[PDB]
């Protein structure tokens, strides 16, 4: 699906100008941040299916039961992205802030996934 | 034309050259362009700035459609929870452990649901004072009830200590309010003189420290829940309270940096406050009452 | 700098006024604009610009 979205468009990185800021010029990708809304929806559906299946592995032995360690991860990721979206909307400073915010969000999401999934197993 | 465009004489009175000055500057004299007060726009005749009406309030619109819908959904959810608690749980021993405490917690959650209606309304000194006091009062009620729940895992003493923990926060909020209740004033934005935003000018930072005092309370409740989750209270609710504590910790730790970052935009001020309050209320109600109603319907 | 001198009434003297800062192409009698993305601040008579989005290995935010 992302290739089908990618094939239609093409890498068009180039300088961009703003009417209210002419002394500074910046270059970025030619695709808007809303282009991956389909991928976001697909991931949301995948998370919903994961939660639904976790709701069915409830009555399982502790070794095979993880309905108290992966349900948190979906909620934590949802909170992370629903907090990143307003910051992205309000900042609108293409030079630095969006790169830092996205990198921090991705790194912390990976960290929370690791801590919720394997850190209890490493502890054992 | 005199449309905000003044004329200078190069070297003779008879000859003049007309050059437009700033659009926000008016003509005090024929040969002078001068700025006027903030929040006022120059008139077409360029003789005197007229005060722009304060129509930039958070009126009901597409932005406001979300918070009110979430508020009414939460009101329906808490009404259903309250009627289930009062219908098929008063006489059974399931709800006998924390009946009054759960009821006052539900009242606090309902007031927090009204809090989004307080936020969305137009600013005024009385409504600003009421909103500022409630923002501490409702959450103090909720988390004092949560802390008493944690300590339970005698009822009169618990109720009295919860009331005292509520009253100390009430007194702190009262002194904060007697400091500067009204706070109402005009707001001026650089390079945005066309738009004048009418909002309560009480410090967002001062509201932030009030919220972080309540956050220190949250952390106390969360560490207590994490300490006491090891031994259940024979009803398997200590772990549920602990999970609620961690989820609210997550919500607040999300809410503080985003608010600090977006302190500029007043619409995002009005929206994120409501979103966070509604999410906290939804998650606490779910994680603390959904298993209760599930076991009630199963039995 | 940033001021253009014009003398319509007479040649004896001119009433120089500062025009927009983003137009500095000529700067002898009238100020003219330059191309998009080119700041007219090179040799007081030309336009130049520097690339951005190169904060790789930057101490400020990277
Ligand atoms: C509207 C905002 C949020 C609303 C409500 C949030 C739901 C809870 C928040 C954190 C999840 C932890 C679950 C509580 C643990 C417990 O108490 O029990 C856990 C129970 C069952 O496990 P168990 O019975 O075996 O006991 C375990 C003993 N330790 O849940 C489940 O695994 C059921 C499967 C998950 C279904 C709901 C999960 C929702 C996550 C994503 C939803 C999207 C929200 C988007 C918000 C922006
Ligand atoms: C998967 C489900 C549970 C997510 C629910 C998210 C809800 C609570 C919130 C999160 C972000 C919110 C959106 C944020 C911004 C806008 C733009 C505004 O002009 C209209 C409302 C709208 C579109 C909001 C609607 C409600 C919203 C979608
Ligand atoms: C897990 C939760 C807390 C994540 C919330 C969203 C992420 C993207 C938040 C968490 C803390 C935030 C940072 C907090 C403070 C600042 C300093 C400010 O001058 C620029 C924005 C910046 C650098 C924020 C960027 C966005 C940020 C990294
Ligand atoms: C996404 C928005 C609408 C919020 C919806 C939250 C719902 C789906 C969640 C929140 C809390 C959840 C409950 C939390 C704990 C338990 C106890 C467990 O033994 C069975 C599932 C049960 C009863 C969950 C069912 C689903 C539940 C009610
Ligand atoms: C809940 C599922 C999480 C996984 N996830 C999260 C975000 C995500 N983005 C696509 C769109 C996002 C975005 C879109 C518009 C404005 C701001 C931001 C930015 C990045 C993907 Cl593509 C993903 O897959």
């Amino acid at each position: 699906i992302v290739v089908a979205w990618l094939v239609v468009e093409a890498p068009g990185t180039g300088k961009e100008t703003a009417p209210e800021r002419r002394e500074v010029v910046t270059l970025r990708c030619n695709h808007r941040d809303a282009s991956m809304l389909g991928s976001l929806a697909y991931n949301v559906l995948l998370i919903a299916l994961c939660t639904l299946y976790a709701f069915k592995t409830r009555k399982c032995p502790e070794n095979f039961n993880e309905a108290k360690f992966i349900g948190f991860t979906m909620y934590t990721t949802c909170i992370i992205w629903l907090a990143f979206l307003p910051i992205f909307y309000v900042t609108s400073s293409d030079y630095r802030v969006q790169t830092t915010t996205m990198c921090v969000s991705v790194s912390l999401s990976g960290s929370v996934v690791l801590g919720c999934l394997f850190a209890p197993k490493l502890h054992i | 034309a005199p449309n905000e465009m003044k004329n200078m004489q190069p070297g003779d009175v008879c000859c003049w050259i007309c050059i437009p000055c700033e659009p926000y500057e008016y003509l005090a004299d024929e040969f002078t362009c001068m700025d006027c007060g903030s929040g006022q726009w120059p008139t077409a005749d360029l003789t005197g700035c007229y005060d722009l009406p304060e129509d930039y309030i958070r009126w009901e619109d597409a932005w406001a459609i979300g918070p009110v819908t979430i508020a009414c959904l939460g009101f329906m959810c808490t009404c259903m929870v309250v009627t289930v608690f009062i219908k098929h749980n008063n006489t059974p021993l399931v709800k006998a452990s924390g009946r009054e405490l759960c009821y006052i917690l539900l009242f606090g959650v309902g007031l927090s649901y009204c809090m989004t209606f307080f936020f969305i309304a137009k600013p005024s000194p009385v409504i600003c004072a009421l909103r500022r006091l409630g923002l501490g009062s409702s959450f103090a009620i909720c988390y004092s009830a949560l802390l008493t729940k944690t300590n339970c895992i005698s009822p009169s003493s618990q109720v009295f200590i919860c009331l005292g923990l509520i009253l100390v926060q009430i007194v702190m909020v009262s002194v904060w309010l007697i400091l500067e209740a009204p706070g109402t004033r005009r707001y001026t934005l650089a390079e945005k003189r066309e738009t004048v935003i009418l909002k309560c000018n009480v410090k967002d930072s001062s509201m932030l420290i009030s919220l972080t005092y309540d956050v220190i309370l949250v952390i106390l409740c969360t560490v207590y829940a994490f300490k006491t989750r090891k031994c259940p209270e024979n009803f398997n609710e200590a772990k549920f309270i602990g999970f609620t504590m961690y989820t609210t910790c997550i919500i607040w730790l999300a809410f503080l940096p985003i608010f600090y970052v977006t302190s500029s935009d007043y619409r995002v001020q009005t929206t994120t406050m409501c979103i966070s309050v509604s999410l906290s209320g939804f998650v606490v109600l779910g994680c603390l009452f959904a298993p209760k109603v599930h076991i009630i319907l199963f039995q | 700098n940033e001021v253009k001198s014009v003398q319509p009434g007479e040649v004896c003297c001119w009433l120089c006024i500062p025009c927009q800062p983003y137009e500095y192409r000529l700067d002898e009698f009238t100020c003219a604009d330059c191309g998009l993305g080119y700041w007219p601040n090179a040799s007081l008579t030309g336009c130049f610009e520097l690339p951005q989005e190169y904060i790789r290995w930057g101490d400020a935010w990277a």
